[PDB]
């Protein structure tokens, strides 16, 4: 009955359209935070993605996000929707086809919002991920740092910026830490997030516009990596129980799928959301 | 003795209200005739005008365009400031008269109510100074700073009730909406025609050709003798304010012509210009013995001129009064740019300076000093693309990018501006941004001061089609890309200074080494010395400013990269731009 | 990929080193198909069967053909001298020395997935570099 | 019996304030809603209102009902039985129910050796230049729409006269500093995003392609907090919880501390307002609202100001709350914070008096001056 943390864990390509005037070749750019430049989902397109699912339930759609946009009368939303910043991305690896890369400075970023937030499940996270991080800053001792911490993946190769992954044995991953940030995790410095995650680096695809076998047009788009985590923060006010108990559940079912991003009928941006489970 | 100097008007305002182009063409002539108005008593009354030439030729009606200033220093004889003040009343009290009921689609009016919004919303300061000597170089600065203090009260009507409709207070922009009046029928065989309120019937005369301004797409599109607004009209007018109507039917009027219609019929140019330091230019008029009535002639002889120059083009002009301009053009029509037009608006400023300033001309050719130059900034939209964010777009061009005001608004925040630093300023620039229907936007710089400028104005004449007539230079449209894709060699070959020319015709040749380029040998070689002659004068111009800048301390290095722009990258990015302007003129989807 | 100014930069000077381009900005003309060979007999046939091809002197040919290893190991030398001295990076950043063969320095230092990124890199690099100037 | 607490708000994500909607009226929206960096005091004593009602569980939920007259008279003398018009400017009370006195709107930086707090002010528009109004007569006068007024000879502190291609007063943001006065641009405090937004065409209805806007959104900088000073009468607690303070329903966070008793908000407002004092003119803090700027001009030689423009959303004590509000159908005219009104010889009293005229705006928080 609190602010709640979600995981969105894109299982395809993902494009959420910034709308901004491009100055180079890719015409559609993926939204992108102001300040620290990473990709991130609006507000506004999570609760309208998510209002779209649950369309159907024309009574939790009224309680939880509101009135529809032709309704005679309008009532406000109760539940609260944040924007979506970027958790990990996966990252061109040599031993395994990828890893989930991770940054110091997402992981603080992360830490300040779940003490801003007070999220459902914030100490016992909060605790593990400092205690975490700062046996990283320990080992890193100011060197650019990549750690993986299966024994197995000792050695690995980051592609895109030729770096190679060490093994502190030292430094224990739990299983819930495994379970937010991902299987075959890589923790790297930010500097080498920001290489992989900028514009030159993210995937840029060419898409063709044909007639009787004649080109019309052409564009390049760009897309944020099929599974990629992003987390956002859900405020619900104080809704009804069994609307929002209803709204937690199909969320939180392993069969419920969620069409966040433009190009829907090509399979973009279908994602499953997760909750914070207890540490 | 006892001069008058007089400011009016929140223009920046006013023109914030409008958001169409005939809007804001209203905006902007409110204010000239709200000065034609105020000075005609004094003209009349034939005393010496120290800041306006206003002779007989600026008070007849140019084509529907503004020549009137806002600011005017003036001869005073005792008994002209309570004759200025009851003319400033009476002259509320008409245009509140004018404003009340005539054929102008409303309600009901209070003149009482109008005059007190006009009172509360009209600037009309003006100062009586006395002074010692009656030399204007001297009264002339010596009020205008005075006017620029002046200019900082601030006076608003307290209560705006704009609801239940006929209790309205907010009158200019009814004025400015319905400006063209009610389109009115009498008849089912005839022409329809708009009820134009007493500005147009004081700007565009009453002379035949009334086609009042209604919606862009006109002079978005008028080279294809279509009578665009009398179909338009005739289709509104079938079926049952209005503006939006007519820009819809308009809209449609010019789809179902696809056969004769080329992409930038459905693109507007917004057309801005200042004098480069007019401030500075009457300094060395007062050093060197020079009157500045002369400068007020070709002040003046370069309006009239400019005004006929954009009307023959095919453009609307909204304000061209002392060194400032604005001007809606189409991109192209009947074989001309917009880049013809600005070259002759400025061989036409050259000219008049030429003209009425030889004496000065001649002084400055030996002393080697910078002469007056126009700064020019242009934005190419959709049609439909907010008229707002593009007239933002078109200052912050002219301002920011072709005044330079970026460098010395950072400097200046930052309070290091000194004098060796103002040694950088550049003037005489033009500032061109053109933003697709998709937001692709293409902008560039360019300097009018040499070869570059011709060369560039050349290669748009050169390899831009002209309408079905005999052959053109056929331009080549995969050099657009190359240029992109090997901009950093360009850069190399370009840094190289002995075999500079040499080394970008080799890269040419290799680079397109096949049987079809043989054609466009002159492209590549126009290409070429265009990007030489950029790269030579950004060297020059830009230099020491990048050294200067980046030995400073307490710039930011964010701030530092924003002032600082590399030659070769911006002479590059101008060709980029150049060839993009050209391909998307000649490209139709057919 | 996308071009790497540095890289051209470094083909510049190796061509000019290597006594490739005369006083003049001049080449011998078979050199262009030399340079766009190497790349593809890198692919099709093994690095080091091309490496020792082109490294061949006393061949058969209208020129130098081994002064496109000599450039190619200046630039691998100059991209090595460039490289970031960090832990956990993959490059090596030792200089290939002017007393060895490539094919021999490919030959004994082995896992040469760094070796077979650089050549093709410093291969791409002297094509493009070698459009600045004039065939004889 | 008067107890004052200090509210802080924290934006805990982008936060966007509402504007003028349109520069017409009709029934026309604006593409590009643009977001005030500050709220009216009517949204922060709404806010308090709304606040006040959801700590007694006294709530306008679901259609519409007339909410148990006995009810009623509870949340009459709880929160009002009107919301914040202009109508009342000269009442000598709020009007309302146990909210008394508000506080502007400040801006507070928070520092990491979290003791002390800076309060930002706007830069007064006279800041760094002198004005004398030379009074030798006959010499010149300016006629401010035909009124009277001595000429504002005006040089930078530092001759020359004013260069307004140099004057950017209207950019800075000031605070007080242990030495001189330190300016702030109001880039570096605010941050501002455009976003782009449209309505996803459902088909088989609806003629809704014309849904598509733009809006913007400012965030405060990472150490910048929002601020203001309430007094509450008699039995009446206010709790820090998550509050909504502008549209797009914008989220802060409330810390809420009591002072000392015994004290005086405005006193405190003053205090820190100290700093900007000049004897020779009149420093508007708060947006100030004159019936009649006739008189006001004429009481000062120069009025170095600008105009903000405001708005109310009119609701009774027991409105629909869902569906389109109403608003105050007269839009009226502030003077903008940091301007400068330069009196006559004497008549301070006189200009004063006729701000403190209007004590239902001070009481909110607007005709504050220092
Ligand atoms: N008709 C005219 N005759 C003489 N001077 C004129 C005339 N119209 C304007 N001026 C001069 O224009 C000056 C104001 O110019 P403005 O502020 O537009 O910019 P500028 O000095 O031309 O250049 P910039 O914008 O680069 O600073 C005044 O000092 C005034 O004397
Ligand atoms: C930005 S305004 C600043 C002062 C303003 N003109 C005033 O009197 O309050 C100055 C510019 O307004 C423009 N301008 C002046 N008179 C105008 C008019 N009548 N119509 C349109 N633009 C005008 C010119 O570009 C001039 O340089
Ligand atoms: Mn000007």
């Amino acid at each position: 009955m609190t602010t709640r943390m979600y995981v969105i864990n894109t299982l395809s390509n993902m494009h959420v359209g910034s709308g901004e005037v491009n100055y180079g070749v890719i015409a559609n750019l993926i939204q992108r935070d102001s300040v620290t430049n990473l990709p991130n989902i609006n507000s506004s397109g999570l609760k309208g993605a998510i209002r779209e699912y649950f369309k159907e339930n024309e009574d939790l759609v009224r309680e939880l996000f509101g009135s529809a946009p032709r309704d005679e009368k309008t009532l406000p939303g109760k539940v609260r929707f944040f924007e979506a910043n970027l958790l990990s991305m996966p990252v061109r690896s040599d031993k395994v086809p990828f890893l989930m890369a991770i940054s110091d400075e997402v992981l603080q970023e992360l830490i300040t919002k779940m003490k801003f937030f007070n999220c459902e499940e914030a100490t016992q996270y909060i605790s593990h991920l400092s205690t975490l991080l700062d046996n990283i800053k320990t080992q890193a001792q100011g060197t650019d740092f990549a750690y993986v911490f299966d024994p197995l993946l000792q050695g690995a190769i980051i592609e895109e910026v030729s770096i190679r992954a060490t093994c502190p044995s030292h430094i224990p991953l739990q299983p819930s830490l495994k379970k937010l940030l991902g299987d075959r995790l890589v923790i790297l410095s930010h500097k080498y997030f920001s290489i992989l995650s900028d514009d030159n680096h993210l995937p840029v695809l060419s898409r063709n516009n044909l007639e009787n076998g004649q080109s019309a047009n052409l564009w390049y788009e760009q897309v944020l990596p099929r599974y990629s985590r992003l987390y956002f923060m859900l405020m619900d006010g104080n809704a009804q129980s069994e609307y929002l108990k209803k709204f937690r559940d199909t969320l939180c079912t392993p069969s419920t799928i969620i069409q966040i991003g433009a190009n829907a009928s090509i399979g973009y941006g279908y994602c499953q959301i997760s909750e914070l489970s207890p540490f | 003795m006892k001069y008058i100097a007089i400011t009016l008007g929140p223009i920046t305002r006013t023109i914030e209200m409008a958001e169409s182009t005939k809007e804001l063409w209203a905006a902007s002539y409110f204010f000239s005739y709200l000065a034609k108005k105020i000075v005609e008593p004094f003209v009349k009354k034939n005393r010496t005008f120290q800041l306006p030439l206003i002779n007989e030729e600026m008070q007849k009606p140019h084509c529907g365009a503004g020549l009137f200033p806002d600011r005017y220093i003036f001869k005073s004889e005792p008994g002209d400031l309570e004759l200025l003040k009851q003319h400033s009343d009476q002259v509320l009290i008409e245009i509140a008269g004018h404003i009340a009921s005539p054929s102008l689609p409303g309600t009901a009016k209070d003149v009482s109510q109008i005059y007190h919004y006009l009172k509360s919303y009209i600037k009309i300061y003006f100062i009586e100074r006395t002074l010692e000597s009656d030399d204007p170089h001297v009264v002339i600065p010596a009020c205008e700073k005075y006017l620029n203090i002046i200019e900082n009260q601030e006076t608003f009507p307290e209560q705006e009730e704009t609801m239940i409709s006929h209790q309205k207070s907010d009158f200019l922009k009814f004025l400015i909406t319905n400006v063209n009046g009610k389109i009115y029928r009498k008849d089912k065989n005839s022409i329809p025609r708009f009820t134009g309120s007493f500005l147009t019937r004081d700007a565009f005369g009453d002379m035949n050709g009334e086609r009042l301004f209604e919606s862009i797409l006109e002079i978005s599109a008028s080279e294809l003798n279509i009578n665009i607004q009398q179909k338009a009209l005739e289709v509104i007018t079938a079926n049952e304010k209005y503006s939006d109507q007519i820009w819809d039917a308009e809209e449609i009027i010019l789809n179902d012509n696809k056969a004769q219609l080329r992409p930038y019929h459905k693109y507007i140019a917004i057309i801005k210009s200042d004098g480069d330091s007019m401030g500075e230019t009457i300094k060395s008029m007062g050093a060197y013995n020079i009157p500045i009535t002369q400068l007020s002639k070709a002040l003046l002889s370069f309006n009239i001129e400019s005004i006929n120059e954009i009307v023959a083009y095919g453009g609307k002009p909204i304000f061209i009064g002392g060194d400032d301009l604005l001007c809606f053009a189409p991109v192209c029509c009947n074989g001309n740019n917009v880049f013809n037009l600005v070259e002759k608006l400025s061989t036409c400023f050259d000219q008049c300076i030429n003209q009425h300033l030889q004496q000065y001309i001649n002084a400055c050719s030996e002393a080697q000093r910078p002469l007056p130059s126009l700064s020019f900034g242009i934005s190419i939209t959709y049609h439909k693309y907010p008229m707002f964010e593009a007239l933002h777009t078109t200052d912050y061009l002219l301002e920011m990018v072709a005044k330079d005001n970026l460098f010395k608004y950072t400097l200046s925040n930052k309070n290091i501006l000194n004098e060796n630093m103002k040694r950088f300023i550049l003037k005489n620039k033009l500032a061109f941004s053109l933003q697709k229907h998709s937001g692709q936007i293409y902008h560039t710089a360019m300097s009018k001061k040499g070869k570059s400028y011709v060369k560039f104005n050349m290669l748009l004449q050169k390899y831009i089609l002209k309408n079905k007539d005999q052959e053109s230079e056929k331009f080549l449209s995969s050099v657009i890309q190359m240029i992109r894709a090997h901009a950093e060699i360009l850069q190399i070959i370009l840094q190289n200074e002995d075999k500079r020319t040499e080394m970008l015709k080799n890269y040419f040749d290799n680079n397109f080494n096949e049987s079809c380029h043989l054609g466009y040998t002159g492209l590549f070689e126009d290409i070429q010395t265009l990007l030489c002659l950029r790269y030579q004068e950004n060297i020059q111009d830009y230099q020491n400013r990048n050294e200067i800048i980046q030995q400073n301390t307490i710039l930011t290095s964010d701030e530092k990269e924003i002032l600082i722009v590399s030659p070769a990258m911006d002479a590059i990015h101008t060709i980029f731009t150049a060839l993009q302007f050209i391909h998307f003129i000649n490209y139709n989807k057919d | 990929m996308k071009i790497s100014k540095k890289q051209i930069e470094y083909a510049i000077e190796a061509l000019r080193a290597n006594n490739i381009i005369t006083n003049d900005n001049q080449y011998p003309k078979v050199f262009k198909g030399y340079i766009s060979s190497f790349g593809a007999a890198v692919i099709q046939s093994g690095l080091i069967p091309a490496i020792i091809f082109f490294e061949n002197e006393d061949n058969d040919a209208n020129a130098d053909r081994h002064k496109i290893i000599g450039v190619l190991k200046d630039i691998i030398n100059a991209m090595r001298q460039q490289y970031t001295v960090t832990d956990a990076t993959i490059l090596v950043s030792s200089q290939i020395p002017a007393n060895y063969s490539m094919a021999q320095y490919i030959i004994e230092h082995g896992n040469t997935d760094q070796l077979l990124k650089e050549i093709t890199e410093a291969a791409v690099a002297m094509k493009l570099a070698l459009r600045m100037y004039k065939s004889e | 019996m008067n107890r004052h607490y200090l509210i802080t708000l924290t934006p805990m994500d982008w936060f966007f304030f509402g504007g003028e909607r349109t520069l017409d009226d009709g029934k026309s929206a604006d593409y590009i809603s643009h977001s005030n960096k500050f709220p009216q005091q009517s949204a922060l004593l709404g806010m308090i209102r709304y606040q006040l009602l959801k700590q007694h569980n006294l709530l306008s939920q679901f259609p519409y009902t007339e909410n148990k007259p006995t009810e009623k008279e509870i949340m009459k003398t709880l929160i009002g039985e009107q919301s914040f018009r202009m109508t009342e400017r000269k009442a000598k009370s709020l009007g309302l129910g146990v909210i008394k006195q508000i506080s502007p709107l400040m801006l507070i930086e928070c520092k990491d050796d979290t003791s002390s707090r800076s309060i930002y002010f706007p830069l007064p528009l006279d800041d760094g230049y002198k004005v004398s109004f030379n009074e030798t007569s006959n010499e010149d006068k300016v006629f401010y729409n035909g009124i009277e007024c001595p000429i504002p000879n005006v040089y930078p502190a530092s001759r020359k006269f004013f260069d307004h291609k140099t004057y950017n007063n209207y950019l800075f943001w000031c605070t007080q500093g242990n030495n001189q006065i330190k300016k702030l641009l109001s880039d570096e405090i605010w941050i501002s995003k455009m976003q782009i937004g449209i309505t996803k065409h459902v088909e088989e209805g609806e003629d809704n392609d014309k849904s598509f806007y733009k809006q913007e959104f400012l965030q405060l900088k990472k150490s910048f907090i929002y601020a203001f000073y309430i007094t509450l009468s008699g039995e009446s607690e206010l709790s820090s919880d998550i509050i909504q303070l502008g549209g797009q329903r914008s989220v802060f966070r409330m810390e809420v501390e009591s002072i000392e008793e015994n004290s005086d908000i405005q006193e405190k407002y003053q205090t820190a307002a100290q700093f900007l004092t000049q004897s020779d003119r009149l420093l508007i803090l708060s947006p100030t609202y004159v019936d009649n700027l006739k008189e006001l001009s004429a009481l000062c030689n120069f009025m170095w100001s600008d105009s903000i423009v405001f708005r109310n959303i009119q609701t009774t004590n027991a409105s629909n709350f869902y569906g389109k509000p109403i608003k105050s159908s007269s839009k009226y005219h502030f003077l903008k914070p940091g301007s400068v009104l330069y009196f006559k010889q004497g008549k301070r009293k006189e200009v004063e008096k006729l701000l403190m005229d209007y004590t239902y705006l001070r009481l909110s928080g607007y005709n504050i001056y220092i």
